[PDB]
């Protein structure tokens, strides 16, 4: 606990910065806090961001995994925009990508996952890359 | 092509009518029974589904495929919703109702085309719809034929024909036969239904298959608890006695733990606790009940008044089993022995009279055997076999043919399959449409026509000539229908339909190839309301 | 969305043909390589079937199933991962010509196949010669095939051995007519995992029979060798125990707090007290034991484990028989795992050890392991992973049958000279796997640098007039007796691929279309 | 008989294929081979240009798209951590040993068999190897055998003017460093430094070390004979 | 196909209009038609429909010949007038005094439904639920009045009038609710009895135990008063609208009013509110501060009945001017088929029976009238002059689509079947026509098969509107 998500969120452009510059904070009792300053001495939140055009293969493989993965993985944050809501001019040829955060900052940055795990991506395949 | 854009009646979208929508639906119906086509029949091929990710799956089921099949018409869902009501309704029989339905509405639109107005056509199609039933209603029969002819001994041998048993199914398929036929039984308040478990099996390794033995009773699965107790008693008359109550050990008080020092106060409370058991114990005694069978158990203390009296105690027994146990032996369960104020069981008011009981060793677990009972009809099955593998694949087999046996008992009102029904009803309304005129007359006979699919499609999925076995199966239904009329018959018969294996016209009754009236009643129902359905619609729009 | 007729026959064969015809060229030593390029720069020139059939991707269903089943038969069976494949295609490749021009339908193909898949069965059998599965000598000069010519050649003399002694450790020779013939019952997934131990050598190493616990005595005041041991399996924690409800503590006074540790006392010497009514000698428990009721069980006299995990457990309920209960006050005198070998924890390398062994026959078995480096364990890890395999096939048919393309020859010419003789359609299936059959020795002629038709040819006369154990020496290219050369492989093997690969094909031929659904 | 979003060679295309790029490989590290070779210019695009010569340094910088040049470059980099030079020896010699390879298959020649032959090459090659070598002698005064060879490598990679400044200077710094005795050599004991606004001839060694900073003060000495370290 | 996604499949002609989602502003003009028809006759949107379309084309046609669409518009009223006078010549009149006319016609128009063998109840169940608000000689009696109840549980066969108004919320069944009360006043109530909550930014500050003892007995007095001065009105039903943001009645309000012998029913929705403020005759309140005895209505008893598990609460006895008898018949049923077919079939009945009420009497089915009062006009038409006599004989022909239609949906020969009736009507009037249940001609009086006037004469004023309104369109032009 605490059991904070749960599932996928849809992001729109407007609240990108906010949903996935919020993986920077822990709450209330999970963490140390000190003299002015409120903020946890531990780190944040994992956040799988998911950018999709939904009429390539590897990303309704996707939806299907990362939805998968939000029920088990509960504390887990994961969200999915539409890639060309995301980045301007976003490119198909880097499609679908993965961008995982933590504590505000950027840890990985998967592009054309269709290589990230076989080609028909397995949970086994996501599984392997959420504990790396 | 692709009517759409008009140029007036400017409304809020495309709308098409007539012979364009006709078509469509006609189409779409192809287009599924396409789909469903290779599945119908036990010899169907199957056929893969596959998603927009990348997954797939393959299988014959009908229903399966319909389910996840994508249909994407307005005319088409119709046949998805007409299965998925018949999966609710009869659970089975999808793929042909679905071929039926497209048959139809092919052949009604080929009378639309024929200046046959859709209504006309509809009527025609309930009327025949109704001489049908009623010829079905004419062609039924209820169990019969099933007791000493091969009738449900081709169906075990049937079932039997994937496992190890298809060697000794001449046998076997006699012995699951004569078992689920002897149970037969009113069930509750004249239902008519045989008993929804039933037949037990046992394994052993003695002499071979062919030795199988029905037992004539009942069998536990179960001990006798402590080994000094006779495992059989009165070989030549020897009662049982059935009682609910407990006969473990009892307390001083369900709220009262004992935590005595005294030796004579602790041997008081065991005493008292031992003596309300061996009250219990010696109401049956005297009774002279030489097999106690208890529900709850039976405590080691109390057993030894059994031991003494050479009586043999059965623990943890099974209220089902001791119930008709009583009911077959004369007697009955005792539920408790508190009756008003008293504590008896009634000596030789609830005892049942067996010739044999005998604890009798197999392979595994041990059960006790109850033989000779008054009437019980029912039997259990012991498997003999070269070793246990052999035996575990034949009690597999066993039960999947007694289940299959069963369901095909419990219809009491069941018709031949095959096809047979549906080339019957293709000759009755060919006559019967000759004399209605009245422009029913081709629609009668468009739907007698539409049957024939059924027996067409089977015949394709058996890689056999399906033209000249359409021809002779409807050349045996006319000569046994032509025949009626004289009232004598001695080359003509009908039930014949088509043998998927053999590539035969044989009898379905004795082959082993029948279905429940209901099924194809309301198949055939069912499917000329999808069609008459898909008939009504000549505007589509779409917003 | 949907294809009707012989389209989606055609397609499904060019799948499958398409499939087989990558790996054509993966059978015997002189396997060519192949070039493996991703999207992105980087590529690889592996020669691995396996690897080969992993990395290649594909779009047609027909090919995904193709894959998924040699990928099942890689770990199903420990060889034949390209050799199913490969003899599916040419088996689909010869009867699309039936299907296709000869207008023959489905079922007729697919029951003519499942007779001739018991023909080759039955041909197999026959061809096949007897090894000794009893004499160790012949077992490690059989087993050595698989272990020379690698990392491990070194230690390959060793590895035998520790293999074989492995595999006999698991495999249990039963023959009887009650049972049945248990067929060995060998796991070696489960059972036979081999631990690591660093240091020593490989001649070092040894198999237990039974389990290896690496769990040391969770007190220094505990028996470390009892030589009547009794194991007890639990999973409910000796601790303090509260409700099965919200649970609160209230105190009072500060030495009031000790009430906690007396309930806590008292219900972890009851629970210990019933755990010693099963008169035992090693408790283990899956979740935590407090020290109290370690001391307890101490002053009972047995030894105490805690925090084990779930995976030690199933395998001493195998090679101890300790029934495991999850309420301590639920535990029978019965559960108790009597007929125990020992609790010895000698060390070997600085290391911790358990040992659960016992001269029964439990059908499990630990392999202990020795190296001079983590690299060189690992490595023999994996090649006593191979070598078990390969004396599990071996030894669950005391047979082998020879190699290079040689049984395949044998049993095509066998199966179109029974074919002759059935006088009906379906002789045509039969001689198209017949021909199929031949796709080893065309593969192994080809890979060899000779002539694809001619040696060929010279094959099937010596099969066809002379005997059976011709084939192609994978050095020489030419046609020698596999006995002399000691070409051979395990009938298992064989007999699995055959059988894999003909139902493969019929599973195939059954689909008759492909269409959209969710 | 092929897959959406891929494309393979069929028949010898690949064959083909890996040649023309072995080919195109070669002849672009052709023209580097000995002290009579050419340089290369790469420009980064950031406004930084090399100006290099050795192979492995070539290789690594430059970008390659064809995919069996790029394993080629890949393979023959492994000289640079084994012998430390060899690169473009082995990058011309995989070269034309493809195109005779190629060249006897267009008469029928199947692969295997020119692979074996290349082995049983290789192993007479290596017994030639072993019988043609000549031993060096341990003596201390091997000065002139060293810088021999310190100008046979600077020859390689320098103008020929630069060379009596290197060759002297690389001996000194290697022989210092390893005396006449067993011992071991490090190279990590001789430390590079670079300069700049000065001429390229006036590379010089050092015995000791030179230390960055400087003094901060006028009248501290320019110059300290015998002087403790503190 | 609607937009979302939804497929609709009906031979409705109301549903298919409104889901056909007409853009072209004229052709709205037969929605309008259809709403017309629905809110006077109740059925036959699909007729009315038709004769537009046939007097459209008839107006193509004449115009075609060079006449001017005024006089087309004023001789095609001037048709219509005429047809409406000779329909109601020929017209069957009935009395609504006699109660075996209307039965006879309810089981008519019940008859095209499911529920046949027990439309001897439905029958004068709607028979008997018009009158006692109808009466005779009353004209136009709005239907809409009369409320269909439905509550699960029961048969068929079980149904109840209610001369007075029906709830369709139960009592509270907490503790303290009485259930009934004799003499009762009923009002509608809009607010919520709830502690002070502001709908503005608020919130409760506490700084000691004896400040939150204060706010909470503050809230509990605040709950008191509110009941207080509901039970001070007399107001001993109370009905509480359904709100998310407050409680209808809180705990502690209900059992202050069970103290005050105040019947409570919350969980009310809009509609009922609506349907009470005529069936009751009060007025609603606002505000607990508006709340007072003038805005309460007044019963002799109010009480939640619950024969068979009815818990349906009634009100009877209101005995006030504006309150006025809006007879909510009670619909019950086991299943929610039953209940749901019950309400279209008694729907359906009240509509024919306030066709009926408004025009006394019926006429054959299946186009006889429309054929008779073609062969009228077509006679009489012969003796007029000018434009007149064309508009009016083709005004005459286009009469005739309706049989036509008929007959071709009838699968039927179109030609044939309007030749016959034709010739039949030389001899019979008003009794020879379309029936399906012949596939034929037949005697649609004989059969049972009869129409309500009103229906017919409808038709033909809304066909002669629309076709007038069409014609006089002349530009159009953007407005913004």
């Amino acid at each position: 606990e605490r059991s904070k998500f749960g599932e996928v969120f849809h992001i729109n452009k407007p609240e990108y910065n906010k949903e996935v510059t919020l993986a920077s904070q822990g709450k209330k009792y999970e963490g140390a806090q000190t003299n002015d300053n409120g903020e946890e001495d531990d780190g944040g939140v994992y956040v799988f961001v998911h950018l999709s055009l939904q009429s390539k293969l590897q990303s309704r493989i996707l939806s299907h995994l990362f939805q998968s993965a939000a029920c088990k993985f509960r504390e887990i944050k994961f969200v999915e925009i539409p890639a060309n809501r995301a980045i301007e001019n976003y490119p198909e040829s880097n499609c679908p990508t993965l961008i995982v955060y933590y504590r505000g900052e950027v840890i990985k940055n998967m592009i054309t996952l269709l290589e990230l795990g076989g080609n028909n991506s397995k949970m086994e395949d996501f599984e392997d890359f959420m504990v790396k | 092509f692709n009517n759409s854009r008009s140029d007036t009646l400017f409304l809020g979208g495309e709308k098409i009518s007539g012979d364009d929508i006709r078509n469509q639906n006609v189409l779409a119906t192809m287009a599924v029974a396409n789909v469903v086509k290779s599945s119908l029949g036990p010899v169907g091929l199957d056929k893969m589904l596959v998603d927009d990710i990348g997954d797939f799956t393959v299988t014959n089921d009908g229903a399966t495929i319909l389910s996840l099949l994508d249909v994407q018409h307005p005319a088409g869902k119709i046949l998805v919703e007409l299965a998925q009501q018949q999966d609710r309704e009869i659970g089975d029989g999808t793929t042909s109702v679905v071929i039926i339905a497209s048959e139809l509405l092919k052949r009604a639109n080929e009378l639309v085309k024929n200046k046959i107005h859709p209504t006309t056509i509809i009527t025609g199609f309930r009327v025949a719809l109704r001489e049908a039933i009623r010829f079905i209603n004419e062609v039924l029969s209820t169990s019969v034929d099933t007791l000493g002819k091969e009738t449900l001994i081709n169906i075990a041998k049937t079932s039997m024909s994937s496992k190890i048993i298809g060697a000794d199914s001449d046998f076997f398929s006699n012995m699951v036969v004569d078992a689920l036929l002897a149970v037969k039984t009113q069930n509750s308040k004249g239902e008519i239904k045989y008993p929804v478990k039933a037949v037990n099996v046992l394994k052993a390794h003695g002499k071979s298959a062919t030795e199988s033995l029905l037992v004539p009773g009942y069998a536990l699965n179960c001990t006798v608890a402590s080994q000094a107790m006779p495992k059989r008693i009165a070989g030549g008359n020897v009662k049982i006695a059935c009682l609910d109550l407990n006969l473990q050990k009892a307390r001083m008080a369900m709220g009262v733990q004992i935590n005595i020092d005294d030796p004579e106060q602790l041997e008081q409370i065991r005493k008292r606790e031992a003596g309300i058991v061996l009250e219990r114990v010696k109401k049956i005694i005297d009774a002279g009940a030489q097999v106690v069978l208890t529900t709850k158990g039976i405590d080691d203390l109390c057993l030894k008044e059994f031991v003494e009296a050479k009586i043999m105690g059965v623990r943890r027994c099974k209220k089902e089993d001791l119930r008709r146990i009583a009911r077959a032996t004369g007697a009955t369960l005792v539920s408790s022995m508190s009756n008003l104020e008293g504590e008896e069981t009634f000596e030789s008011s609830y005892l049942g009279l067996c010739d044999e009981v005998v604890q009798a060793k197999f392979s595994d677990d041990e059960c006790i055997l109850i033989k000779g009972t008054s009437k019980h009809s029912s039997s259990s099955i012991i498997l003999r076999g070269a070793n246990d593998y052999s035996l575990d694949e034949m009690e597999r087999s066993l039960h999947d043919s007694l289940s299959v046996v069963k369901r095909t008992l419990e219809s009491g009102n069941v018709v031949p399959g095959g096809g047979c029904v549906e080339a019957a009803l293709n000759i009755y309304l060919d006559n019967f449409a000759t004399t209605v005129g009245s422009r029913e007359q081709l629609a009668i006979a468009e739907f007698a026509a539409a049957l024939l699919i059924i027996p067409k499609t089977l015949a394709v999925n058996a890689a056999k000539d399906s033209s000249e076995l359409v021809a002779k199966l409807r050349s045996y239904h006319a000569a046994s229908q032509m025949a009626k009329p004289e009232d004598v018959k001695r080359r003509s018969y009908r039930n014949y339909g088509l043998d998927l294996i053999r590539g035969k016209i044989v009898d379905e009754i004795h082959a082993g190839v029948l279905e429940p009236t209901i099924s194809k009643v309301k198949s055939l129902k069912s499917a000329l309301e999808a069609c008459v359905a898909i008939l009504r619609i000549d505007t589509m729009i779409t917003v | 969305e949907r294809t009707t007729g012989r389209q989606a026959q055609i397609s499904n064969i060019t799948a499958a043909k398409a499939v087989a015809d990558v790996i054509r060229t993966c059978l015997g030593p002189k396997a060519m390589l192949k070039m493996l390029l991703d999207p992105m720069g980087g590529l690889v020139l592996t020669n691995d079937g396996h690897a080969i059939l992993r990395e290649i991707d594909v779009a047609h269903p027909a090919a995904k199933s193709m894959l998924e089943l040699s990928r099942t038969q890689d770990e199903e069976v420990g060889d034949g991962t390209t050799t199913v494949i490969i003899l599916a295609g040419e088996i689909l490749a010869q009867c699309a010509p039936y299907l296709i021009e000869k207008n023959i339908h489905p079922v007729i193909i697919i029951q003519a196949l499942k007779k001739a898949l018991t023909d080759a069965l039955e041909v197999i059998k026959q061809v096949s010669k007897p090894v000794d599965v009893e004499n160790d000598a012949a077992m490690k000069k059989l087993i050595q095939a698989s272990i020379g010519t690698k990392y491990v050649i070194h230690w390959s003399e060793k590895m035998c051995e520790l293999a074989l002694d492995a595999v006999k450790t698991v495999r249990k020779d039963l023959g009887q007519t009650v049972e049945g013939e248990p067929n060995f019952e060998i796991d070696i997934k489960r059972y036979v995992r081999v631990e690591k131990i660093p240091g020593g050598d490989v001649l070092d190493s040894r198999v237990l029979k039974g389990v290896l616990l690496n769990k040391d005595v969770v007190h220094p005041k505990m028996s470390r060798h009892i030589e009547n041991p009794r194991v007890v399996l639990l999973d409910c924690p000796l601790e303090y125990k509260k409700g099965e409800s919200q649970t609160n503590i209230e105190i009072e006074k500060e030495e009031d707090w000790n009430r906690i540790l007396q309930i806590e006392e008292e219900q972890v010497q009851l629970m210990c007290e019933q755990i010693l009514a099963v008169r035992p000698t090693l408790v283990i428990t899956e979740k935590g034991v407090s020290d109290l009721a370690q001391h307890y069980l101490l002053k009972g006299g047995c030894s105490v484990l805690r925090r084990v995990k779930k995976s030690d457990n199933n395998r001493i309920a195998r090679v101890t028989g300790a029934t495991i209960v999850n309420r301590v006050e639920d535990l029978k005198e019965s559960d108790v795992g009597t007929n125990c070998g020992l609790f010895k924890v000698e060390m070997i390398g600085d290391e911790y050890f358990s040992f659960l062994d016992n001269c029964k026959e439990p059908k499990a078995c630990t392999i202990m392991l020795r190296g001079g480096s983590k690299d060189i364990l690992n490595e023999i890890d994996r090649n006593l992973q191979d070598a078990m395999a390969v004396a599990r096939n071996v030894m669950l048919s005391p047979s082998l049958s020879p190699g290079g393309g040689a049984t395949e020859m044998a049993v095509s010419v066998k199966l179109a000279e029974k074919a002759k003789q059935l006088e009906g359609i379906q002789q045509w299936p039969y001689q198209a796997v017949a021909d199929a059959m031949e796709c080893i020795p065309r593969t192994l002629i080809q890979n060899a640098g000779g002539d694809p038709i001619r040696l060929l040819s010279q094959l099937r006369a010596k099969h066809a007039q002379g005997n059976f154990t011709t084939g192609i020496d994978g050095d020489k290219g030419k046609i020698v007796d596999m006995v002399s050369y000691g070409i051979w492989e395990p009938e298992v093997i064989k007999q699995q691929s055959v059988k894999t690969a003909i139902e493969s094909a019929c599973l195939l031929l059954r689909v008759d279309d492909i269409v959209s659904g969710v | 008989l092929l897959n959406p979003k891929a494309e393979s060679l069929r028949r010898d295309a690949a064959l083909k294929v890996n040649v023309t790029s072995a080919e195109g490989l070669q002849s672009v590290l052709e023209t580097n081979l000995g002290p009579k070779g050419t340089l290369k210019m790469l420009v980064d695009g950031a406004g930084n240009i090399k100006l290099t010569k050795d192979g492995k340094v070539l290789l690594t910088e430059m970008q390659i798209q064809s995919p069996t040049a790029v394993l080629i470059a890949r393979a023959a980099a492994a000289q640079d951590e084994i012998t430390g030079d060899g690169t473009t020896t082995v990058v011309c010699l995989v070269g034309e040993l493809l195109r005779q390879a190629h060249r006897f298959i267009q008469e029928g020649v199947h692969p295997r068999i020119i692979t074996d032959g290349f082995e049983i090459a290789r192993k007479e090659s290596m017994k030639f190897l072993d019988e043609f070598k000549i031993s060096k002698t341990n003596l201390s005064n091997d000065r002139e055998f060293l810088l021999q060879v310190a100008r046979s490598s600077l020859l390689t990679k320098v103008d020929a003017d630069l060379t009596e400044v290197l060759t002297p200077i690389v001996t000194d710094a290697v022989l210092s460093v390893y005396d006449a005795q067993a011992d071991n050599l490090d190279l990590h004991m001789v430390e590079i430094m670079q300069m700049q606004h000065l001429s390229p001839k006036d590379t010089t060694f050092i015995k000791g070390l030179v230390l960055d900073h400087g003094g901060r003060h006028p009248d501290m000495p320019t110059r300290v004979k015998n002087a403790y370290v503190l | 196909k609607t937009s979302r996604g939804e497929i609709i499949i009906s031979n409705d002609g109301h549903t298919i209009l409104k889901q056909m989602a007409i853009l072209h502003p004229v052709a709205r003009m037969l929605v309008e038609v259809s709403a017309a028809q629905d809110s006077e006759a109740g059925d036959g949107t699909t007729s009315v429909v038709i004769l537009t379309g046939a007097l459209l084309g008839a107006a193509e046609r004449l115009l075609n010949k060079g006449i001017h669409p005024t006089i087309i518009a004023d001789s095609f009223q001037s048709a219509a007038k005429r047809s409406v006078d000779i329909l109601l010549e020929m017209c069957h009149k009935v009395s609504l005094s006699d109660r075996e006319q209307l039965v006879r016609a309810a089981s008519t128009s019940l008859s095209s439904k499911i529920v046949s063998q027990y439309s001897s109840f439905l029958a004068p169940l709607a028979v008997d639920s018009v009158l006692k608000i109808s009466d005779e000689n009353s004209k136009n009696v709005d239907l809409n009045d009369i409320r269909l109840v439905k509550k699960v549980g029961g048969t068929i066969d079980d149904t109840e009038m209610i001369d007075g108004v029906v709830l369709t919320q139960t009592a509270i069944k907490s503790a303290g609710g009485p259930t009934r009360k004799e003499k009762a006043k009923i009002g509608l109530i809009q607010f919520q009895i709830s502690p002070p909550k502001p709908d503005t930014e608020n919130n409760i500050i506490v700084n000691d135990y004896r400040q939150m003892d204060k706010i909470l007995k503050e809230e509990r007095a605040y709950l008191l008063n509110i009941c207080k001065k509901i039970k001070k009105a007399k107001c001993n039903v109370l009905l509480i609208q359904k709100s998310i943001l407050r409680d209808a009645v809180n705990d502690l309000a209900l059992h202050f009013l069970s103290k005050l012998n105040i019947m409570v029913v919350k969980d009310i929705e809009r509609e009922e509110i609506e349907f009470l403020s005529k069936g009751l005759g009060c007025k609603p309140i606002a505000d607990i501060e508006l709340f007072t005895e003038d805005r309460l209505g007044s019963a002799d008893l109010v009480e939640e009945i619950d024969s068979d598990g009815s818990k349906i609460v009634r009100v009877t006895g209101i005995r006030n001017n504006n309150a006025r008898p809006t007879v909510s018949v009670v619909i019950r049923g086991a299943n929610n088929m039953i209940i749901d077919e019950t309400e279209r079939s008694l729907h359906d009945a009240l509509c024919v029976i306030r066709c009926l009420v408004k025009e006394r009497g019926l006429i054959a089915g299946g186009g006889a009238p429309e054929i008779e009062i073609s062969r009228r006009l077509s006679k009489e038409a012969r003796s007029m002059e000018g434009v007149q006599a064309f508009i009016w004989q083709e005004f005459a022909s286009a009469l005739e689509v309706i049989p036509t239609t008929l007959a071709e949906n009838a699968g039927l020969n179109s030609i044939k079947v309007v030749t016959e009736l034709r010739s039949k009507h030389e001899n019979g009037e008003l009794n020879d026509g379309i029936s399906v249940r012949r596939s034929g001609t037949t005697n649609t009086y004989e059969e049972h098969i009869l129409q309500p006037v009103l229906v017919s004469t409808s038709a033909i004023t809304l066909a002669s509107e629309c076709v007038k309104s069409i014609l006089r369109i002349d530009d159009i032009a953007f407005s913004r």
